[PDB]
């Protein structure tokens, strides 16, 4: 696995991942990305997208797998323990999911990253996120509950 | 003379786009060899 | 089984191999065939296609099981190993697949030949391969993934 923090002033601002198929930089965010080989790399950010091309070459392709449709309620490693809700991002506790670690991946259990973290800072006495992922039919959408900002 | 000449180059010449067509239409029996399931087309298929 | 090394000027740069309903050439390479029986049969080639016409006689003929659809992700084997993908040609080993070995059937467990490589040199960190077999109802189609060559 490859997730690098984006190098901004020398210290961390964001947080590059690559996935399988493409590799993958929340452009949401911006500072100098630490990796060489990312350093010499084109920028396609959409309107409301913020991911970078897959420009790495094929040696280290789809550095992950995607991840399907039948979104389980189950356990969903993340980087700080796992994650368990079915109808939304899971009630994350308090205090963590802040701000300043933009970038981080949600995975299955199964190696399969089900969605992307783009915000969603507080909750309430809980906290979901805002992502993007498939919609149902593999659709790259985002959602974004109410009160979400870049965490 | 002129007439009949250019009349038999027009037939030849269609003749030869008519096997190279012809051709053309053969090349997708490259299924056929294959043993598969039959195709229902202007050509036989058991 | 008859797989076949091509003799050309006195060593092996082919390998032609017969199988079920017709006996098969790889001609996208030259050299006499070592086979004698086979010394003596006309060549049917395609525009894109480098297949031998099946001119045994029907006492040896079906050397082998044609392969059907649905592709399971399990071993296939090669002749350097199993081979264990599903999406496209199996992950090879680096330095495998490389040249000269042109004509390499893969073959299923139970004796059916799932694939014919028609290159396919190198993917990156792994190895997929360029090859023809039946598209999803039984049509010999080549896939050839990008930065393929002969191997």
């Amino acid at each position: 696995d490859k997730t690098f923090p984006i190098m901004l002033n020398g210290q961390v601002n964001g947080y590059a991942c690559v996935v399988g198929g493409r590799v993958f930089k929340p452009l949401h965010v911006e500072g100098r990305i630490d990796n060489e080989q990312l350093a010499a790399i084109k920028l396609k950010k959409a309107s409301i997208y913020d991911l970078e091309y897959g420009d790495v070459p094929q040696c280290m392709k789809s550095d992950t797998l995607q991840y399907t449709s039948d979104k389980p309620p189950g356990f969903y490693n993340w980087h700080h323990g796992a994650v368990q809700y079915e109808n939304n991002r899971f009630t994350v506790p308090r205090g963590v999911g802040g701000k300043g670690d933009s970038g981080r991946p949600i995975l299955d259990n199964k190696g399969r990253v089900v969605a992307i973290v783009l915000g969603g800072v507080n909750e309430g006495s809980r906290t979901a996120l805002s992502v993007v992922t498939w919609n149902q039919k593999g659709v790259t959408v985002k959602d974004t509950p109410e009160g979400s900002e870049p965490w | 003379c002129t007439c009949v000449a250019i009349i038999m180059v027009s037939c030849v010449t269609s003749v030869w786009l008519l096997c190279r067509t012809r051709n053309l239409c053969i090349t997708p029996y490259k299924l056929a060899p294959n043993a598969q399931v039959p195709i229902l087309l202007a050509l036989l298929c058991c």
